[PDB]
């Protein structure tokens, strides 16, 4: 719905840590694991990045 | 090193102490605990002082105890950058067989996560207490015998006591 | 006063999973049979999530809601099937 509350305007979207941030640094939350706004990451046979708040795998 | 002391003093090395006489520190030689590290991108220390490198991304045991089963501890390495030889820490996983054997589980942020359910720190059960430390990073304690730290950017340590 | 006695905790139970227990404490905190847990939390049917980052709020399949239970505003929502 349209609720009430304590929010913060567009640009800026929501942090662990109580502030709220632009989506630059919004972490990535992949398989529960919280990777930092910049974490290259990749086993053997898949690739993996965490760009702006998104989880781009490939294969 | 490289400076003198007089006769009955007694300096104390982190492992033990040691006193002079006769121009002949006399020392005891009990055991003292132990240390194994990782850190940085690849680089481990052993428990033995012994320091290398060995940059395979797997999950990779750590440490164990090999004659019962108190516990035994995993690493899991990745890639970590754009270069080949950049294989920095992910998670470590952590196993009790005398608690349920339950299945702790580091993660890259400072979470934990038993059996696969989140959990808010502190963390007391019977044995092992699990709280944060300065407030970004986790610090498992089993018994009196072990202790951990964070594994969210890879600096995984431990304390094991001579009983081991 | 003894005309002030206002809720503490409520507890909610599911014979449908594990025959669990949950608990909704004082706190914005929930606990799983003993067991302090991070929101959120996605079992198979019930959703457990934050929603201002105030107050809890349950979500047993469509048919159940529910809401924070810190200082005592418990909520429910039941559709026509009950």
């Amino acid at each position: 719905a349209c609720l009430e509350g304590c929010f913060c305007p567009p640009g800026l979207y929501m942090d662990e840590r109580g502030d709220c941030v632009p989506k630059a640094q919004c972490p990535c939350y992949y398989d529960g694991e919280i990777f930092q706004p910049e974490d290259i990451f990749s086993d053997h046979h898949t690739m993996c990045y965490c760009e702006d708040g998104f989880m781009h795998c490939t294969m | 090193s490289g400076k003198r002391y007089p006769p009955g003093t007694s300096l104390s090395r982190d492992c033990n102490t040691c006193i002079c006489r006769n121009s002949q520190w006399i020392c005891s030689n009990e055991e003292c605990p132990g240390e194994c590290l990782v850190t940085g991108q690849s680089h481990f220390k052993s428990f033995d002082n012994r320091y290398f490198t060995f940059s395979g991304i797997c999950q990779y045991l750590l440490a164990r105890d090999c004659q019962d089963h108190s516990f035994s501890i995993v690493i899991e390495t990745v890639q970590c950058a754009d270069d080949r030889d950049a294989v920095c820490t992910r998670s470590v996983t952590v196993r009790l067989p005398g608690l349920h054997n339950s299945l702790v589980k580091l993660k890259h942020g400072a979470g934990v996560a038993m059996d696969g359910q989140d959990v808010q720190l502190p963390l007391l059960k019977g044995d092992l207490r699990i709280q944060h430390t300065v407030t970004a990073s986790v610090r498992l304690s089993y018994g009196e015998d072990l202790q951990m730290d964070w594994d969210g950017r890879g600096r995984l340590l431990v304390k094991l006591s001579p009983v081991y």
